[PDB]
């Protein structure tokens, strides 16, 4: 049942070969217990999926059918699947939130005095309409409305409107999103690539909406996730009420009780000051946020792509830094909207991750760090900073659990120095000491820890004097370092 | 101890102490130094070495022979009666195992051994 | 008791020996009364660990 | 048994238990692991192995020597006195059989042996 | 209860593996009856430990929480634990003493004419602030104040102050310690390592305080130590009133009555003349002091490190000299502040221990001796000089006590020559003679005593003619010598 | 399940609680009894910590008990199970209904 | 601190390569305990080094 077959009966007895063609590019449903991820997103009207219920998504068409075309969750799932086809994908829809569906209007006026083309970028999607000599703004608005109606993946609906005693050329297009929320607003641009310009005599303007919307509640969704271990979580809603619940759940899972480690990846779009304020405000060691300003595409697409890339890279190796990995299909901001070196350094010091733009048009990860900045008493703390640290700690915990539950399924505990002799299946603290040393050797050979003598000297295994069935061990590993900064000085002689 | 010398040795595989006979061998992993002479004597030269543990096990014991011939990734611990301990990790059973009159010879081998405790 | 301990069921021998008591009955004259206490061995259930990373 | 170790072994061919002498060998069929070193120690490498059973039979017994030298497709059962049993199927008599002072050596060999019972 | 567990319930019944991560590097609480040490130190405000009460410290974070961050006792405990992780550590806080909390001020003036960096070493801690071209002294003072406020381990508090009709560049920083005492004053330097210099045009100066403080009383603390045997004691307060009480307590413990041997290690910082005067003044055989001049770090850190190293080395072997052991993490004084050969020899002749500087930047012990210099009648006495002598005597006493209390739990005394015959559990002076000879053989084999025939000829065991239950023995051991001086003469032929 | 476990205080009956089970309860009871009987007959002292139940479908993801629920059930005399990394259901810990001493105090025996 | 860097902050977090050009040809500050030498010489006016200090 891994492959979903269409028009092929499950009860066929004629010995032959059955071949079918299907346009949709599905993904194999091979289980990946160590790469389970969860995504949060909104679903528009005409949806066939029950809210607050997780569903396994293995193709873009299935996500579009389940959550409606143009919805946030469908686009996020498509972006995730276009970059990661090995990890298990689970998507849970959300409600509708509060606010208004209006997002703004596009005003067109004037008359074209020369032949050309009008290119409009709505939500990062290129829309080109031919412009003829003598064409008026109203005709261009009608063509733009027709083009938008043709495109089914735009999370906006467009209607034409003309009124007032102004010239007949003026006619503005009203845009309305397919869902309500803080991310319903979109960005409109008329020139993104080189060699593109507005035809002469045509005046274009965009007026955003005045109201403010609110993200839907996630309490039911966070309660209905289940008991599985979702290693990575995608949260597009960047608001305090939702992030508090997410932090509470994650820190409850991060504890030694649940042992179901989880990480959350978010992307915040806004001005530099707002990003800095948000990064300073949040002080969690389980959430990583990447700041971007003037992004043509919506934030959740960037979040999905970044989470997919990071999940794949960390699953391949938990200690390799994320320094040069590229994000496929994500348009970088304009030249004047990119952060300078000082801004990126300040953002890194403020708990906000930063990206970079490749020599071409590719956008690449620069450094991924968590929101943890401040110690419990208020001092600075470099621990729990790099995502590699959390990934390595989770991998070490999982490996230790597996080794202990495999080598010693069910044993009997005895104190050190007792004479038990051959044959009996008892365990001594020295036995656990030796097994931990061997596991540490395996970890060091795998390329995760560096120093062995210090680890051996800091080990301590002992029994509990109250439980009599619990063994207490206190160990300290030396997580290996990463190659980040290469400082050089050149002394020319000329 | 104060004057105690090594009289017996204990070998433990995955926590199970092996019923070993007398005369158990142990070769630490390190560098084997050779001898170099041309017209005169010049020095030595190195060569890598692998850790080895050798012993004999009586037949019909708790641990079956099929288990013995299927050890690819195991942990071997060599401990002397005085207190010297060596740990072999990711070891394997080498050579041909034979049951000669109730005697099974083990050639448990590993690529690196360190002296713990 | 030695056989039980070798089989892997009981742990402490000296306490069991010191708590043993065998005596005859002063009324039945055909019944022997014995009062013994074994120390059932423990099971390995909880493994508590603490990791102190340095990074 | 509880503490019983292997003292004697019984070999049965096609149901007939062989009059075997002391010191009967048995090599299970499996993988023989070698040692690999270049500039360092890297690991092991496998090699197939065949099951072997060795014993000695007095001359003049119920089973003639002509029968012994004509075993191409037989069933050999190696059982220890404690209870460990190994079965060899489609075995054959290998090497040179010799009658040296009333002693006949058998090198009964097979390509695979599994531990039954 | 040896390992302190956090967020892990003590009543858990689910059979699984529980793994927790904690940044603090605790030390195993394995009892070490033969390596119990005690430390004296002051505790600042915001302390949670009752004064004059000993507490077992097993981690730096625990000490900082109990005695307040930046306190003398917390720093001493951290220094001790960074070098010795096998001995039991007990710390008892002190009061507040008399004096003022002010320690001095740092005056900055002038303007920087070139790019550079300003490095200030306060209490041995490096503090670097970037210096820009055209920067004034006031801005540098503000940056220094911010940096000091950032550092929580400095036992000083810094405030900015600017006044007077001088130029706006001038602005001095006022420093105030976190506790009052004779050790509250700190040392300030601007260039310690090579390749560091003050930016041009910047004038820096330091003015120390004028008042004098007094060490807190230790009578309550010395009375509340308990009855345990603290083999080594760390006393930072180098003043006559406290040292008299310490000497009285130690010499009461050193006697045959208490039999709880103890040693005290102190470090005195000052000029050569002051150190010589102090060493000549004190004539105790239970206290060893090491003199240092121009030390960037406070004296008590050196005392803690030296005591830890000496305790570990003497516990491993009481007869091995302390000739080349190094002190980890302790910065040596400047090149021009180190004692010459003649000064070191005079200090050794004056009862003051000396150190040495390794070929690199490491500081190593040179020779450890006690304050005992003068015989009872006033003559010179080489006995009770080396610390090895006291350690060996204590070990011999402990071994003899253990052997006597073990081989002869409870016996009956009879005179020599009486006919008691087999079976009876009586003891004859010849029996004690033989047992002492056997114990002496064990001592000689262990490498503590050299001559056997003389010891046998000087032995004498007899009964008391008054007590009738007390056996009197008079023995003399020949403590083995140490290899200290290697004198050579080379007669070249060329 | 919690109410039933608190109500019963016998040391000769062990009950395992499950919510939203696709299969009827008696199938789970039969499989668990068979596995436990075989394991205890092989050795009466080896704990039942990781043994799996063959052919028994685990409940849905949202119907499985959390850690706190399992711990409370174990404190309430109700045995708990676990779901393997795949789709297998495994025994977690088997305990009896005995919780209270004769006078009303807590008793870890039996 | 062996190499004295100019205009390069000591607290940089952007992962990249930092390259600087300087005309003066400095010498590596590798310690040479067995090759320590001392030089005596006079210093003229406009000096920034304290006298009688190595």
């Amino acid at each position: 049942s891994d492959i979903s077959f269409n028009a092929i009966p499950s009860d066929v007895r004629v010995p032959l070969t059955y071949i079918e063609f299907d346009n949709s590019n599905a993904v194999s449903g091979t289980p990946a217990p160590r790469q389970r991820v969860l995504m949060f997103g909104q679903s528009g009207s005409k949806a066939s999926a029950a809210p607050n219920v997780p569903v396994r998504i293995r193709s873009g068409s299935q996500a579009s059918a389940a959550f409606g075309q143009g919805s946030m969750l469908a686009l996020m799932a498509d972006a995730f699947l276009n970059a990661n086809r090995v990890a298990e994908l689970w998507c849970i829809p959300q409600g509708n939130g509060t606010g208004n569906a209006a997002v703004g209007e596009i005003s067109l006026s004037g008359t074209a005095g020369e032949n050309g083309s009008l290119v409009t970028y709505i939500a990062g999607q290129r829309l080109a309409v031919s412009v003829a000599a003598g064409a008026t703004g109203a005709a261009l608005a009608d063509l733009l409305v027709a083009r938008i109606k043709g495109q089914p993946d735009l999370p906006v609906t467009a209607e034409v409107r003309a009124d007032s005693g102004d010239d007949d050329t003026h006619a503005d297009v009203v845009l309305s999103a397919k869902f309500t929320g803080a991310l319903s607003a979109v960005d409109v641009r008329w020139n993104y690539y080189a060699g593109e310009t507005t035809p002469y005599g045509i005046i274009t303007a965009f007026k955003a909406a005045s109201g403010k919307n609110g993200n839907p509640d996630i309490s039911a969704s966070i309660a209905g996730m289940g008991d599985l271990q979702y290693k990575y979580i995608v949260m597009p809603y960047t608001d305090e009420p939702n992030l508090n619940l997410l932090r509470t759940e994650l820190q409850e899972r991060w504890g030694p009780v649940n042992q179901a480690d989880g990480f959350a990846v978010t992307v915040l779009s806004g001005t530099y000051g707002d990003i800095s304020t948000f990064g300073v405000s949040r002080n969690d060691h389980l959430i990583s946020c990447m700041g971007i300003a003037g992004a043509p595409e919506p934030s959740y697409l960037y979040a999905a792509t970044l989470c997919a890339v990071a999940s794949q890279a960390l699953s391949i190796d938990p200690a390799r830094p994320l320094q040069t990995l590229t994000l496929p299909g994500r348009m970088p901001p304009a030249v004047g909207d990119r952060f300078t070196w000082s801004e990126r350094n300040a953002l890194l010091f403020d708990g906000i991750s930063t990206f970079n733009v490749n020599d071409g048009g590719e956008m690449q990860i620069e450094r991924m760090i968590t929101m943890y900045r401040t110690n419990k008493y208020g001092d600075s703390d470099p621990s729990y900073l790099n995502v590699n640290t959390i990934a390595t700690l989770s991998y070490l915990r999982y490996s230790l659990r597996t080794r202990i539950t495999q080598k010693f399924p069910n044993y009997k505990l005895a104190s050190d120095g007792t004479r038990f002799a051959t044959g009996q299946a008892v365990v001594t603290p020295s036995v656990i000491k030796t097994e931990l040393l061997a596991l540490f050797e395996e970890w060091e050979n795998a390329g995760l820890v560096e120093d062995f003598d210090t680890f051996k000297e800091e080990l301590y295994v002992a029994r509990n004097k109250d439980d009599k069935d619990r063994l207490d061990v206190l160990c300290g590993p030396n997580l290996i370092n990463q190659f980040r900064i290469f400082a050089a000085q050149v002394q020319f002689i000329l | 101890a104060g004057n105690q010398r090594q009289g017996v040795a204990f070998i433990r595989v995955n926590g199970m102490e092996l019923e070993s006979m007398e005369g158990a061998s142990f070769t630490p992993s390190g560098i084997t130094r050779e001898e170099v002479t041309g017209s005169r004597v010049y020095g030595w030269k190195g060569k890598p070495r692998a850790a080895k543990v050798e012993c004999k096990i009586p037949g019909g014991g708790p641990i079956g022979l099929d288990e013995i011939i299927d050890w690819e990734n195991i942990t071997v611990e060599f401990q002397a009666d005085t207190g010297e301990t060596w740990m072999l990790a990711n070891a394997w059973q080498a050579d041909e195992p034979k049951n000669d009159g109730g005697e099974i010879s083990l050639v448990l081998m590993a690529k690196q051994s360190k002296r713990i405790a």
